């Protein structure tokens, strides 16, 4: 079997999107389809369901009059027309096959993000120093220390979305006083690569 | 809905060991609880369905049990692959099918945190903002929080913390509490402290800096 999604991307509060979970490996009609989502960081939250031909549909609360699922039992895909999209919805979307309420088969997910700028890297002077990767969108980031040389004593902290929508993380290293230190920051998502010496 | 509560919040075992997970409910859900393994960067997968059953392809190390509210997933001989995030889901009161908030089977004592503080740059202070940063280095257990202080004035909700996953060796954690001020409000003040409270410290600890 092969449940695989598409549709994800960046969208802002207000707009809408449409996904689709195309099917192979099976007779897509004899099963009820599903939509589950993983809000970055959190766990599992089911979003909605649809049946064999498509007349029965129960949605998770938090939606409807917003979310509308459907399916095309002829060309094998499953749909989800999102509207009214909000921040809360920022998440990775999965479509599982129903067994029942037994998602016996999942898909690899598609990412929907609700909110593009590079980070402003500033220095944080045994001892301890580091870099402050601030105000950037979207994620992720990667911070190396001395081009892959300084590894022992590094703690790149998971980041924190802020009131603006611009993430900002911290990476720190503990070094024995007394050598040059540089953090390698790279925001592949915007083409922002930045090195900043530390003193 | 029906609340599914998992615990431990995280399992820290090295291969070979036996890991026991628990999924408790608010009502009876019968033997309708399913388990889900979600390896990193991948997608949820069906482990034990209904509470004892193993869906196609699943090895025997995975054993499920329970009936009613309390359940238990049991991985007897931990394998490097079995290190993922395990979810439990009830399919009794459908809809909404509710999920457990997870349990992470992670790989490989009370230590007070080592505190540091970091004054703002200058290259930052021109845009108009100042970010003071506090660092709580390698400490166990996790639970521990920071109270920033601008001239002995308890500060409220203008900070933001982050925590590393549990180190595999120390068995510790780290934390980045960042206080964010305007450059103006920053220049408007004096002592920038960070009071750390933690189980491995008979006495609360502080780290300050006049600017």
């Amino acid at each position: 079997v092969q449940l695989v999604e598409s549709g994800g991307g960046v969208v802002q509060p207000g707009r809408s999107l449409r996904l689709s979970c195309a099917a192979s490996g099976f007779t897509f009609s004899s099963y009820g389809m599903h939509w589950v989502r993983q809000a970055p960081g959190k766990g599992l939250e089911w979003v909605a369901v649809i049946s064999y031909d498509g007349s029965n549909k129960y949605y998770a609360d938090s939606v409807k009059g917003r979310f509308t699922i459907s399916r095309d039992n002829s060309k094998n895909t499953l749909y989800l027309q999102m509207n009214s999209l909000r921040a809360e919805d920022t998440a990775v979307y999965y479509c599982a096959k129903d067994g029942s309420g037994l998602l016996d088969y999942w898909g690899q997910g598609t990412l929907v993000t609700v909110s593009f700028k590079g980070p402003s890297v500033f220095p944080l002077a045994t001892a301890a120093l580091g870099c402050l990767v601030k105000d950037y969108f979207p994620e992720p980031v990667t911070v190396s220390w001395n081009s892959g040389a300084l590894t022992s004593g590094v703690h790149t902290f998971p980041a924190v979305l802020q009131s603006s929508g611009l993430y900002s993380l911290s990476s720190v290293v503990t070094v024995p006083s007394s050598q040059t230190y540089i953090c390698n920051v790279n925001h592949k998502p915007s083409n922002t690569k930045v090195d900043k010496k530390v003193e | 809905e029906i609340v599914l509560t998992q615990s431990p919040a995280t399992l820290s075992l090295s291969p070979g060991e036996r890991a026991t997970l628990s999924c408790r409910a608010s009502q009876s859900v019968s033997s309708y609880l399913a388990w889900y393994q979600q390896k990193p960067g991948q997608a949820p997968r069906l482990l034990i369905y209904d509470a004892s059953n193993r869906a196609t392809g699943i090895p025997a190390r995975f054993s499920g049990s329970g009936s009613g509210t309390d359940f238990t997933l049991t991985i007897s001989s931990l394998e490097p692959e079995d290190f993922a995030v395990y979810y439990c889901q009830q399919r009794s009161n459908w809809p909404p099918w509710t999920f457990g908030q997870g349990t992470k089977v992670e790989i490989k004592t009370v230590a007070a945190p080592s505190v540091f503080i970091f004054p703002p740059s200058d290259e930052q202070l021109k845009s108009g903002t100042a970010s003071v940063v506090c660092l709580l280095n390698n400490f166990y257990p996790r639970e521990a929080k920071v109270q920033w202080k601008v001239d002995n004035a308890l500060q409220s909700g203008n900070s933001q913390e982050s925590v590393t996953e549990q180190d595999s060796k120390d068995s510790t954690y780290s934390l980045s509490s960042t206080l964010t001020l305007s450059k103006a409000d920053y220049e408007k003040h004096k002592v920038y402290a960070c009071e750390v409270t933690h189980q491995g410290l008979s006495s609360p600890v502080t780290k300050s800096f006049n600017r």
